[PDB]
C-alpha cells in the first residue's frame, strides 16, 4: 500500500503508512520524482510511521508526497551479464548502453556465510611486490586491507595490484569505487577497455563495476558497498569461482554511516561516530569471505582520517583482514614507494609452516636488523651518525640499504616517476633481501639500491656511478 | 472557516535565534527549497517537520520576529548564470554588490546539483596554464582538473590564484574560443577590503573583463559564506557545459568549514574530529567533483579548480587539510620557511605533486623541466650541509652549484605572469648551465634582463617554439646563440 | 512597550511581551531597580518570549516585573564631548563628572561598511615613531596586533600614539577596555591626564575612553569592544577623520563572547571556544576599515593562550 | 590450551583442566583457523568454543562472556578445574 | 589583608550548583559565569583614596594546578584577574 | 591478578614471546609454582627488571665494575633463555 512523507531531514526519511507497515531494509519508491529516488527502512518508529535512509538527493520533496514499498529490499541485477558494465547503488546502469539484460537478480543485504561455510585453506598469492611479498604476502583467497592517509598511495597500489593479478587472472573480477573520486572511475575504465579486460564489441569482459563515488549523497555511499561485494558474492557462490574483489575505498563506508548516524537519531559515540560502527561493518565484512563454495580474493583500500591510525574507523577495520599492508606518510616524504611501513604490515600467512621456513628467517632478519635501526634513530637524531659503536654502524649501514630495496618502481608509477616499472620473481626478492642480510653487498652504496627491480640490477647501478 | 491566510504556500516563524527560523505552516515547500521573509531576507527549507519547517537564514537573524510572514518561492536554491556576470561583483546569492546595477541574467542554475558522472568525462590534455615558472614546470595543472593550493597564513596562497587570473588576458585577448579561460574567484571568510583591494588589482590589469566574484567575507552571515562556493560553481559549470572552459577559486574551504562548523553545532549536530560535523568531508566532496574535463560528445567544456586551505603550522596531517588533499588531484605546498626566507613562490617542491596533469604540459616545457626535476632533486638530495665553500667533493659540488641557480630562477615577482615559450628560455637558461659561474646574488637580475630581451628582440624565435609546442634543434641551437653572447655581455 | 519577567537564570534572563517584540538586539530598560539595568535580546524563544543578556547584576529580579522595551538596540552618546570620559557599555558616564550632552545617540550595532563604501587603496598612517613607520607600518584603516603587556611602557606607546595622530592627522583616538582591571582603569585614568591627552578641564581631549571592567557579566564584556568602535565610528563618518581605536585586550573579547554562547545554551566548538567565533570576529572587525568619509585604524593587545598560535 | 594435553590424556583427574576459549566480535574464518588448528593438535576435544563473531549483533556479543562463565562454572562448583 | 585558601575548591563547589540546577556545561564543565564568580571577588579589594578615608583591602587568592598547568581554564581567568 | 604485557620492539627484536619483564607482573607469584620452579625462578623476575634498567644505562660507555658486568651478562642469557 501507500505510504505518506511526514517528515524530511537531510537523507534520513519519515514515511507513514496507515495500511499494512513495511519492515525494515525494505526498498521504497517516491512518487512524482523525474528520476527513480530509492528510501531504503532502518526503523519502526511508532505510529504507523517508519525511518528510511535515502539513496539519492532529497531536494524537491514535499511534505505529503506518495511512496511504494516494493515488498523487497533493494535489488540489483548479478551473474556474468554483468561483466563489463558499470551501475550504480541501486543497480541502474551508468555506461549508457542500455539496460543490463539478465534473468538472475539479487538483494544487497544478505547474511554471513554460517561457521560451517569457512574455508581454513592458505596459500600465497605472489604479487611481485618486494615489500609486500617479503613481510606481509598476500593468500589467494584472502582479506587484504590497505591503509593510508591522505596522498599516501593507496589507490596507485590498488592499480598496480590489478595490473599484477587481475588481469592475469583466469576467473572473474568485481570492483567497488566507495565515495572516491569520479575521475577515478572514468581513468580506470578507459585504462580497462584499452587493456581488453573490458570489452565493448563482444562480452569477453572480465571485470564488473560499481560505482558510488564521493559526489553520491550519504545513503548512496553507504550501501554501494554492498551492491559491489554482492555482485561478488554471486560468481562466488552460483557459480563457485575465484573472483577478485577490489574495493576503494571502504572507508566512505563508515564515514556515509557517520554522516546519517547523527540524523537517525543515535546518540554519538567516540569521534562523533554511529555507536553501531562495531556491528555496521561486521556484518557487512563479513559477506565479502571465501567459502566452501568459492574463493573471494579482497583488497580494500583504508583511508586514514587525520594520520590518526587509532581513529575508530582504520582500527576497526584490522580485526577483519588477513593481510594488512600500512602505507605511511613519513615512509612517503623520504622518497620510498611504495610506502609500505615495513614493521606495522603483518600477515596472518607469516608462518614456517607456510610460505617456508628460509622466507620466514629472511622476513624475521629484516624486521630485526630495521627495529634495531629504528631504536637507534632517536640517539642519531641528535647526535649524528659518527657516534655510534662500530658494531652498530654497520648494522645501520645494512637496514638503509636495506630501506631502499624495499622500495620499487611500479608499473601504474611510470607515467610520472619516468622508470621503467617492475615485477620481482619470489626467489629473487628472497635471494636478494638474504644478500643483504648476509654482508655480500656491504659495499654497495645505498642509493644503488634505491628504486630497482631484481638484487642484480643494484649492481648494474652501483657500475654506473663511475 | 478560512477566507484568508493560507498555509499552504506561507509560513509565520514559531521561533528565531542561533541561525535558525522554525516556521509554522508552509505545507507545500520542498526540501532546500528557497523562502522568502517578511523583511526581504532569503532563507532556504532545510528540515521538514510534522510541526514546523526548519529554515536557515542567509542574512541577520536580528531581522526577523516570531509572527513573520514567510513565502514560497518554489525554485530550489537557485543562482543567477550566464555570460552578464564577467566583470561584476555579486553575493553568495548572486545579487550585484559592486552598485553597477542589476545583472540581465537570462538563465538560472541550482547550487546543489550532482557532478557529472563516470562517462561524461575524459582525463585531462589541455594546459591550464598559470604563467608562474615554478607551477606550469614542476606542478603542471591542466584544465578540468583539482589542484589544492595548501599552506600557512601568509605564505603566498591567494597570489598563485590571482596571477594565474592575470594571466589568463594572453588568450582571452585572442580570438580562439577553445583556448580561452574565463574565472571565478570566491571569496569566503576574508576582510571586506581584501576583496576589493583584489578586484581593483584584477581592473588595473584588465583581468576583471573575463572574471565573476563571488564575495561573503568575514561580516557576511555564516550560511552566506557556507552557500557562496556552491554558487559560483554553478557560474562555472556553465560554462563546462556550453564547451567552454572555466576556471573557479575557492579561497578559503577552511573559512567556509568553520561557517559550516557553526551551522551543524548551532543545530546542534553531533560534534566530532576538530569539533566538526560528520560530513564536512561531503561538504568539499560534492563540490570540487563538479570541477571536471567532458569529453568531446558533451561539449568538451572543463571546470578547474584551485580550492585554498590554511594550514596551522604546517599541520598537513590535521582533519580538514587530509579531507581536501584526498579530494583534489594534487597539491602545492607553501612553507613558512622558504617564505619567510625570500623564496617566492614558496613553493615545496618536494611536497607538491599535481597527479593528472602531467600529460597536459607543453611538450616544449617537458624538454627542459624534465631534466630540471631531475636535477633539483639531485640537489635536494640532502644539500643542507651548506657552508664548506670548496670543501667537499668534485661531483657533488656541482649539484650544489647548479641547484641554487635553478632554485633562483624559480623566483618571480608578483602580478607577472609569463607565457609558456617565455618561461621555457629562462629555464632553459640554468637547465643547461649558462648560468654556473655567475653569482648567485645576480641570478634575478639577469632574468629581468635576459627575459626582456628575448621579447624585445626575439619574438620570432618565441614564436616559433609556441607554434612548434617543442624547442626544435634549430631554435635550440639559435637559443644558444643567445644565452652566450649575452652572458659574456653581461654586467654583473 | 511593556514585558515580564518569566525567568533569572544567572546572567540570563527571559522576557515576556504580550503584543509586538523587541527585534534581537534590543536593549531593554528593567524598571524599579536601584541604577540602570540592561537586558540584549538574544533570541525568540516562541510563546511571544524573548532571551536576553545582561550588562549587570542580576540579583534582587522578581518574576513578574515590567521590563521596557527601547526600540533600538544598545544606544550610546556619540560626539566631540565623549572625549576625556570614561564611558560604560550603556552609554553611562562612569567618571562622576557629569551626564554626557552629546547630539546625537547611536545604536553600538551596525552593519559593516557596504562594498561600494570600500577603499580600494592602502595607505600607510604615520605613526611620527621610527620603529614603527620604517619596519613595521601600521596600515590606514587596518588592525595591529601589540605583543607583550605593561613593564616596558605598553600604556605610554599608546599615548603617544594618540597624541600623533591628533597631531599628524587631526583624528582622535577611542581607548575600549575589555576586561579592563578596575586598578589598571584608575591607573591608565590619570597617566592620561597627568601626561596630557586627557583635560579635565577643557575641551583640548584627544580620546574617549569606555570602561568593559571585569567585575561586569560577560554580557557586557562581550559588547564594549562595540561601545567603543560606535564611539569611534562617530569620528570616521561625521567627522571624516583617521580614527584610531585601541583593544586591550582582544583576547578577553573573545572569552567574553565565548562565556555567552556558554552561557545560552550553544553546543561549544573546538577548544571549548564558541561555535559562532569566526563571525563573533568578523561582525565587529570588518567595522574597522578605511571608507570614503574616513578611516579608523584598531591597536588591539592580544593575549596568547599557553603561548599557541595555533589557538583558535 | 595445548598444553593441557598431557593432564588430559593421563590417569589423574584432578590435574584435568577443560577448556573454554570464547571468541568475541572477531572473524568467522579466523576462528575456524583456530578451532582446526586445535582439532590438528587434538586439543579441541576437552575445549567448548563459544562464538559471537563481527558478523553477530552486538546484545549477543555484550553476553558471550558470560555465557561461556556459566559453562566454566559448571566445572568451577562440581569439582574441576577449568 | 585576605587569603582565599583556595579559589580552585570553590570553583569546584561553584560548578558542582551550576551543572545540578542544569546550566550549561562549557571547558572542563564549567558555567559561562566562572570567570564572573571571580573577576567581582578580586577587583572589591582596593587602595581608597584620602577621599575615602584612604583604606585599603589587599587580596591574597590560591590556586591548585596540576601538573604545572597553568593554563587550565580556572587558572588562565585568576591570572588574568589578578 | 596481574597482567602478561607484549611488545611489538620486543616481537622484532627477536624476543618471542614478546613479553615486557617490566611491566607485567604476577599476583599469586611463587605461590603457584612448583617447588621444582620457585627453586631456579624465586627471584629472577625482580632480577631482569634491575638489568633491563642497567643495560640502557650502562650504553653510555662508562667503566662497568665487574659487579654490574655480571648482572649484563647474567641479563642477556637468561633473555635468551625464555
Ligand atoms: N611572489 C611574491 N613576491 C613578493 N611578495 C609576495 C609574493 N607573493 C605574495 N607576496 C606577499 O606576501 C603576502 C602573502 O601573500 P598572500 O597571497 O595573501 O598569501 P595568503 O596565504 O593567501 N595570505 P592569507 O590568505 O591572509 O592567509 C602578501 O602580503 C604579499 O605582499
Ligand atoms: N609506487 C609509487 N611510486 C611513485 N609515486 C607514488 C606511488 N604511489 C603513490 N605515489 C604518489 O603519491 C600520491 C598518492 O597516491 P594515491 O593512489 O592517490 O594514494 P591515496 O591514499 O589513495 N590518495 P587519496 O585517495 O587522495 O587519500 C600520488 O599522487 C603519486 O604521485
Ligand atoms: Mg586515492
Ligand atoms: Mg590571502
Amino acid at each position: 500500500t501507500t505510504g505518506r512523507i511526514v517528515a524530511v531531514i537531510g537523507a534520513v526519511v519519515d514515511v507513514q503508512f496507515d495500511e499494512g507497515l513495511p519492515p525494515i531494509l525494505n526498498a521504497l519508491e517516491v512518487q512524482g520524482r523525474e528520476t527513480r529516488l530509492v528510501l531504503e527502512v532502518a526503523q519502526h518508529l511508532g505510529e504507523s510511521t517508519v525511518r528510511t535512509i535515502a539513496m539519492d538527493g532529497t531536494e524537491g520533496l514535499v511534505r505529503g508526497q506518495k511512496v511504494l514499498d516494493s515488498g523487497a529490499p533493494i535489488r540489483i541485477p548479478v551473474g556474468p551479464e554483468t561483466l563489463g558494465r558499470i551501475m550504480n547503488v541501486i543497480g541502474e546502469p551508468i555506461d549508457e548502453r542500455g539496460p543490463i539484460k539478465t534473468k538472475q537478480f539479487a538483494a544487497i543485504h544478505a547474511e554471513a556465510p554460517e561457521f560451517v561455510e569457512m574455508s581454513v585453506e592458505q596459500e600465497i598469492l605472489v604479487t611481485g611486490i618486494k615489500v609486500v611479498d617479503l613481510l606481509a604476502p598476500y593468500a589467494k583467497g584472502g582479506k587484504i586491507g590497505l591503509f593510508g592517509g591522505a596522498g599516501v598511495g593507496k589507490t596507485v597500489l590498488i592499480m598496480e595490484l590489478i595490473n599484477n593479478v587481475a588481469k592475469a587472472h583466469g576467473g572473474y573480477s568485481v570492483f567497488a569505487g566507495v565515495g572516491e573520486r569520479t575521475r577515478e572511475g572514468n581513468d580506470l575504465y578507459h585504462e580497462m577497455i584499452e587493456s581488453g579486460v573490458i570489452n565493448l564489441k563482444d562480452a569477453t569482459s572480465k571485470v564488473a563495476l560499481v560505482y558510488g563515488q564521493m559526489n553520491e549523497p550519504p545513503g548512496a555511499r553507504a550501501r554501494v558497498a554492498l551492491t559491489g561485494l554482492t555482485v561478488a558474492e554471486y560468481f562466488r557462490d552460483q557459480e563457485g569461482q575465484d573472483v577478485l574483489l577490489f574495493i576503494d575505498n571502504i572507508f566512505r563506508f563508515t564515514q556515509a554511516g557517520s554522516e546519517v548516524s547523527a540524523l537517525l537519531g543515535r546518540i554519538p559515540s567516540a569521534v562523533g561516530y554511529q555507536p553501531t560502527l562495531a556491528t555496521d561493518m561486521g556484518t557487512m565484512q563479513e559477506r565479502i569471505t571465501t567459502t566452501k563454495k568459492g574463493s573471494i580474493t579482497s583488497v580494500q583500500a583504508i583511508y586514514v582520517p587525520a594520520d590518526d591510525l587509532t581513529d575508530p574507523a582504520p582500527a576497526t577495520t584490522f580485526a577483519h583482514l588477513d593481510a594488512t599492508t600500512v602505507l605511511s606518510r613519513a615512509i612517503a616524504e623520504l622518497g620510498i614507494y611504495p610506502a609500505v611501513d615495513p614493521l606495522d604490515s603483518t600477515s596472518r600467512i607469516m608462518d614456517p609452516n607456510i610460505v617456508g621456513s628460509e622466507h620466514y628467517d629472511v622476513a624475521r632478519g629484516v624486521q630485526k636488523i630495521l627495529q634495531d635501526y629504528k631504536s637507534l634513530q632517536d640517539i642519531i637524531a641528535i647526535l649524528g651518525m659518527d657516534e655510534l659503536s662500530e658494531e652498530d654502524k654497520l648494522t645501520v649501514s645494512r637496514a638503509r640499504k636495506i630501506q631502499r630495496f624495499l622500495s620499487q618502481p611500479f608499473q601504474v608509477a611510470e607515467v610520472f616517476t619516468g622508470h621503467l616499472g617492475k615485477l620481482v620473481p619470489l626467489k629473487e626478492t628472497i635471494k636478494g633481501f638474504q644478500q643483504i642480510l648476509a654482508g655480500e653487498y656491504d659495499h654497495l652504496p645505498e642509493q644503488a639500491f634505491y628504486m630497482v627491480g631484481p638484487i642484480e640490477e643494484a649492481v648494474a647501478k652501483a657500475d654506473k656511478l663511475a | 472557516a478560512d477566507t484568508s491566510v493560507d498555509l499552504e504556500e506561507t509560513g509565520r516563524v514559531l521561533s528565531i535565534g542561533d541561525g535558525i527560523a522554525r516556521v509554522h505552516g508552509l505545507r507545500n515547500v520542498q526540501a532546500e527549497e528557497m523562502v522568502e521573509f517578511s523583511s526581504g531576507l532569503k532563507g532556504m527549507s532545510l528540515n521538514l517537520e510534522p510541526d514546523n519547517v526548519g529554515v536557515v537564514v542567509f542574512g541577520n537573524d536580528k531581522l526577523i520576529k516570531e509572527g513573520d510572514i514567510v513565502k514560497r518561492t518554489g525554485a530550489i536554491v537557485d543562482v543567477p548564470v550566464g555570460e552578464e556576470l564577467l566583470g561584476r561583483v555579486v553575493d553568495a546569492l548572486g545579487n550585484a554588490i559592486d552598485g553597477k546595477g542589476p545583472i540581465g541574467s537570462k538563465a538560472r542554475r541550482r547550487v546543489g546539483l550532482k557532478a557529472p558522472g563516470i562517462i561524461p568525462r575524459i582525463s585531462v590534455r589541455e594546459p591550464m596554464q598559470t604563467g608562474i615558472k615554478a607551477v606550469d614546470s614542476l606542478v603542471p595543472i591542466g584544465r578540468g582538473q583539482r589542484e589544492l593550493i595548501i599552506g600557512d597564513r601568509q605564505t603566498g596562497k591567494t597570489s598563485i590564484a590571482i596571477d594565474t587570473i592575470i594571466n589568463q588576458k594572453r588568450f582571452n585577448d585572442g580570438t580562439d574560443e577553445k583556448k580561452k579561460l574565463y574565472c571565478i574567484y570566491v571569496a569566503i571568510g576574508q576582510k571586506r577590503s581584501t576583496v576589493a583591494q583584489l578586484v581593483k588589482r584584477l581592473t588595473d590589469a584588465d583581468a576583471m573583463k573575463y572574471t565573476i566574484v563571488v564575495s561573503a567575507t568575514a561580516s557576511d552571515a555564516a550560511p552566506l559564506q557556507y552557500l557562496a562556493p556552491y554558487s559560483g560553481c554553478s557560474m562555472g559549470e556553465y560554462f563546462r557545459d556550453n564547451g567552454k572552459h572555466a576556471l573557479i577559486i575557492y579561497d578559503d574551504l577552511s573559512k567556509q568549514a568553520v561557517a559550516y562548523r557553526q551551522m551543524s553545532l548551532l543545530l546542534r549536530r553531533p560534534p566530532g574530529r576538530e569539533a566538526y560535523p560528520g560530513d564536512v568531508f561531503y561538504l568539499h566532496s560534492r563540490l570540487l567533483e563538479r570541477a571536471a574535463k567532458m569529453n568531446d560528445a558533451f561539449g568538451g567544456g572543463s571546470l578547474t579548480a584551485l580550492p585554498v586551505i590554511e594550514t596551522q603550522a604546517g599541520d598537513v596531517s590535521a582533519y580538514i587539510p587530509t579531507n581536501v588533499i584526498s579530494i583534489t588531484d594534487g597539491q602545492i605546498f607553501l612553507e613558512t620557511e622558504l617564505f619567510y626566507k625570500g623564496i617566492r613562490p614558496a613553493i615545496n617542491v618536494g611536497l607538491s605533486v599535481s597527479r593528472v596533469g602531467s600529460a597536459a604540459q607543453t611538450r616544449a616545457m617537458k624538454q627542459v623541466a624534465g631534466t630540471m626535476k631531475l636535477e633539483l632533486a639531485q640537489y635536494r638530495e640532502v644539500a643542507a650541509f651548506a657552508q664548506f665553500g670548496s670543501d667537499l667533493d668534485a661531483a657533488t659540488q656541482q649539484l650544489l652549484s647548479r641547484g641554487v641557480r635553478l632554485t633562483e630562477l624559480l623566483k618571480q615577482g608578483q602580478y607577472s605572469p609569463m607565457a609558456i615559450e617565455e618561461q621555457v628560455a629562462v629555464i632553459y637558461a640554468g637547465v643547461r648551465g649558462y648560468l654556473d659561474k655567475l653569482e648567485p646574488s645576480k641570478i634575478t637580475k639577469f632574468e629581468n634582463a635576459f627575459l626582456s630581451h628575448v621579447i624585445s628582440q626575439h619574438q620570432a624565435l618565441l614564436g616559433k617554439i609556441r607554434t612548434d609546442g617543442k624547442i626544435s634543434e634549430e631554435s635550440d641551437a639559435k637559443l644558444k646563440e643567445i644565452v652566450t653572447n649575452f652572458l659574456a655581455g653581461f654586467e654583473a
